[PDB]
């Protein structure tokens, strides 16, 4: 959501998200990395073949 | 629940496999700090997956030569002094089975490294090469197990009409295929060999039987052979090594 | 549109001719008459040096590919022939990983090619590319076979049955593969190739 | 298990500004390497690491622990001669010697700076390796790509520079500690 | 239904494999006067069948040894000399793999032969034995790639504090079933290997953490050390060699 | 056909930040030609083309 | 794209006419510039002839 | 799509379409022209007659 | 899907002009590596 975030301006927000905390020991976990995962967003365009991808 | 005392009054009945073989007669304890993945993503191109059985029945080279109108036809018939002396008749070429592949080829060598037994079907494959205006015509044949009976036995059988109702394909080089495919089923006392000694039985031979001729003297034409088995079976667990006939003691 | 990577890829064109011969002693079997690195910019087979520099002519998706640094691809030969049906063979084509020299029928991937079967525009055949990773490196220093990781492998083609022929005919005959890249792929623009023209900077 | 152990009972907001969970955070923030004078300037690459000395970067500490990396990463870079120059990618191969070519002869990507107007080079350095992962300090790979910078005219001079890790940048595989020293140097 | 002319306007359409391998252009002619069989019946006692993922999952031994009270423990902590100088901390053995298994195993040396590229995922087995009144502790320990990266990133993290923060596992003698196991993810750079040449990583080490103790000076006990691959990948078919890196030219 | 051929399987995001499948997109990159010292400049026209020497713009190579 | 022809051969001479930059400082003073150049966005090319001999590696010896 | 791809402010979105793939060899092929073209956007206003184009 | 001998039993009953005069005998192959257009749009006034 780095377009979003670029065009909302402000520097706080950076794309919210919500992890799924596990092996919590103390009131504290660990974050899996399949959730920390953000959206790339120019994979979608490749694989659709929008035209901008041939300069058109 | 309870402090292990240091191997006394262990647990009695344990019994579990590590490898494929091998019984072992205690639990190891999957105790560690860790437990760590694969890391890699594949990312390659697919190729096709190898197997044992497939592996087995892979094509393979066994002869290679050239053939021409000089080497002799085979006969008619006998006569005495070679009727008595156990006569072979004359052949381009001549191949044991099954150790030509086995003992003959080093990749199959190794992929039948420590195992006991097995069972096999044969296939081959003759291809013969000429010119259109060559004249010919061959007989690929299997001679039975032969060697485990009487001298005498494989001698009387050897002339042309006999030659001519074994089991086997001719080949015209008027087909435009040029090429024949020719089935040998197992056929033993034994229901299994080990491979990596003398088991010898039925010897393919190929013989002429018209000979070559073109217009100019001195023609020839090349020819190969090529043999897959099928069918197999194989059967137990051993060292490898070479194995030993009943009179003889180990 | 005509400069998509995939319309350059999609032309075939014609490497270089090889004799086969011929027709009284013909070549023994085992005999090889080509060997084939994969790459469309070996400096071996395409080109020559001329002026220290190493000019390579050739076809222009091994332009495309001399531009970028990394690239991938798998490939599409067509062979084709200049003979009677008067002539008669069989040919025998490896792919070799990290190989060399002929490898039996058992030991590597093979494709036996009768050649009386062969009617004209040839007869197509892929390769797959097996290698370590995923993107292959393009330019290369070596001035004969390919050094490591900038192919992956070699393609290899030889007699298993020698050539035999009438008196009628001419002793010997002419393959010719022509070839196109399936699936083909770039990354990372830039890289000294540039045009023949003169062969001097300014200054 | 025999605690006497209770938990906290502490609100976070009344004492500091902030609280972090993590070491990316820490990798994130830029700070100062070595200062490179003259003309033949040498950045380090995306394999990063393996400095002497004692002066080194947070994300060259934090180096230590791990085996892998992954992901591109960032420069800032300050001019001690106020100027415009350029920065450039190039590799081992794609060096040449003919004595009348210049680092702009390869057409890799390219990014010019009047220093006059805007001070701090920034710029952001990509990541193209064959390998999904990257032992540190590999060796494996010797043609990756390693930045230069030029005046034209090749004139000497000094630099400021301070690294941080990319957004896209992370580590792997938790190696144990080096040994570190913690307070000032006793004596003189 | 017409005459084959002797190979003019053979049908170009033609394609079919013979072996799992070797792609052909022409068909075989199924032509020959008889079709037999397979003769023999079994008549045996069962026996578990063989595969080739089965085959290479096979545990393999890797060492075996006396370790005894004279031999040194792992250090707290380094001083200059031996910092500067990549000192290594000292340990009973030392294995390297893959290698230990597969250019160690003449069986598995075998069985890989001719197929180009792999993937492994190791398991490990420690066994001691000794008296119950002995006294003692082992760490069985993984060092990473190490040899792909600075001589002295594989040197400031030898002490026993770091020692006994990577994976592995520690065996006191206290325990009655007296064995570990131990399991090793693959990683690396390169996606795949060829088994026959010097593909050298991670190295397992085995290490005192405690000496050996017994009422008398000089006691001593036994191990072994046995080993697995599992979640194996093979790929690709070449022929069995030595392959050579990126500045060298083939 | 007679292919050992099977089609790929890799991940586009693993490995590198982009994938490009146009020659236009390298040609909108803007590269450096020659210096052009002194008073009458001549700069190419959208003719463009046909320079002698070595270097030359990646414009100019397509 | 001042063209009376939907179509250009490259390096064509048959319109000689054809608009051309410059570029002055006032006082007419000698200066040098670095320049680089790019195709527009309404840029195209069209017709695919084969390729030119091209070098690849660094010059050899000096 | 200029005037709203400079009104937006984000350089990476470059107004979408979607092109119409053709000649797939590996999963691989060839946009037509016809489909990556892209809008002008004054032709309309020379066609229409707009009064901004007499300037006043 | 035959091999075409060189002129050996070519088909007999093949016909088809070329220009508006001239009958032929048999078939040109339509083989070539491209297929390419007209190129130039008209843009011209009109005449009878």
């Amino acid at each position: 959501d780095d377009a979003t975030a670029s065009q909302r301006g402000i520097v706080t927000q950076v794309a919210d998200t919500v992890s799924s905390i596990s092996n919590v020991v103390d009131g504290l976990g660990v974050p899996l990395l399949s959730s920390i995962s953000k959206p790339i967003g120019w994979v979608s365009n490749v694989v659709s073949n929008v035209a901008s991808i041939f300069g058109f | 629940s309870v402090t292990n005392t240091g191997g006394l009054m262990p647990s009695a009945t344990i019994s579990n496999s590590e490898g494929a073989t091998m019984l072992l007669n205690d639990i190891p304890d999957p105790t560690q700090n860790v437990f760590l993945s694969r890391n890699v993503t594949d990312n390659l191109f697919e190729v096709q997956d190898q197997n044992l059985i497939e592996s087995l029945s892979r094509e393979v080279l066994l002869g290679t030569g050239t053939w021409q109108s000089g080497q002799a036809e085979i006969s008619t018939t006998l006569t005495e002094q070679q009727l008595i002396t156990n006569y072979e008749q004359p052949s381009i070429r001549q191949i044991s089975l099954p150790d030509d592949i086995v003992k003959g080829s080093s990749f199959i060598a190794s992929k039948l490294a420590n195992i006991a037994y097995m069972r096999c079907d044969y296939e081959l494959y003759l291809r013969v090469q000429g010119s259109p205006f060559l004249q010919g015509l061959l007989l690929l044949w299997n001679k039975m197990n032969a060697d485990q009976t009487s001298k005498i036995r494989s001698s009387i059988t050897e002339h042309l009409r006999s030659i001519t109702s074994f089991p086997g394909v001719t080949l015209n080089m008027q087909s435009d295929s040029r090429s024949v495919k020719l089935v040998i089923p197992y056929t033993s006392e034994f229901q299994v060999f080990n491979p990596r000694n003398e088991n010898k039985l039925n010897s393919v031979r190929l013989s002429i039987l018209s000979a070559l001729r073109g217009p100019s003297t001195s023609e020839k034409a090349t020819y190969s052979i090529m043999g897959r088995m099928t069918n197999i079976k194989l059967y137990g667990h051993a060292p490898s090594i070479v194995s030993l006939s009943y009179p003889q003691t180990e | 549109d005509e400069m998509s990577i995939q319309y350059l890829a999609s032309r075939p064109y014609m490497l270089d001719r090889y004799t086969i011969k011929g027709g009284n002693t013909p070549s023994p079997s085992g005999t090889v008459v080509a060997d084939i690195p994969i790459s469309p910019v070996n400096y071996s087979l395409y080109g020559s040096i001329i002026r220290d520099y190493r000019t390579i002519f050739g076809a222009p998706v091994s332009l495309a590919v001399a531009m970028a640094s990394w690239w991938r691809a798998k490939i599409h030969l067509n062979l084709q022939f200049a003979k009677t049906q008067y002539h008669q063979c069989r040919l025998l084509v490896q792919y070799l990983p990290y190989g060399s020299d002929v490898q039996s029928l058992e030991n590597v991937l093979s494709q036996i090619i009768d050649i009386s079967h062969v009617d004209e525009s040839g007869i197509d055949l892929c390769f797959p590319s097996i290698f370590t990773n995923k993107w292959m490196r393009s330019y290369d220093p070596a001035t004969e076979g390919y050094t490591a990781g900038c192919a992956p492998g070699r393609i290899l083609i030889s007699v298993l049955n020698p050539l035999i022929s009438a008196s009628t005919v001419n002793d010997d005959i002419v393959m010719m593969p022509w070839l196109t890249w399936e699936n083909l792929e770039l990354a990372e623009p830039g890289s000294l190739a540039k045009a023949a023209i003169g062969f001097d900077y300014p200054a | 298990g025999m605690d006497y152990a209770k938990s906290d009972s502490s609100s976070l907001v009344t004492t500091m500004g902030e609280q972090f969970r993590s070491l990316r955070m820490l990798t994130r923030r830029s700070s100062p390497t070595d200062v490179l004078t003259g003309t033949s300037v040498t950045l380090p690459g995306i394999t990063i690491g393996t400095d002497s000395s004692l002066r080194q970067s947070v994300l060259n500490i934090i180096s230590y622990m791990y085996r892998f990396t992954k992901g591109s990463i960032s420069y800032k870079i300050i001019p001690k001669i106020k100027g415009d120059l350029y920065i450039t990618t190039s590799s081992a191969d794609n060096i040449e010697l003919n004595s009348n070519a210049y680092s702009f002869d390869v057409n890799r990507a390219l990014h010019y700076q009047n220093t006059a107007l805007n001070p701090v080079v920034q710029v952001s350095l990509p990541y193209y390796c064959p390998s999904e992962n990257l032992v540190i300090d590999s060796t494996s790979f010797p043609n990756l790509s390693n930045l230069v910078l030029t005046n034209l005219e090749r004139s000497s001079n000094t630099y400021t520079v301070l690294v941080s890790a990319g957004d896209d940048h992370t580590f792997s595989q938790l190696a144990g500690c080096p040994a570190f020293t913690i307070g000032p140097s006793r004596s003189a």
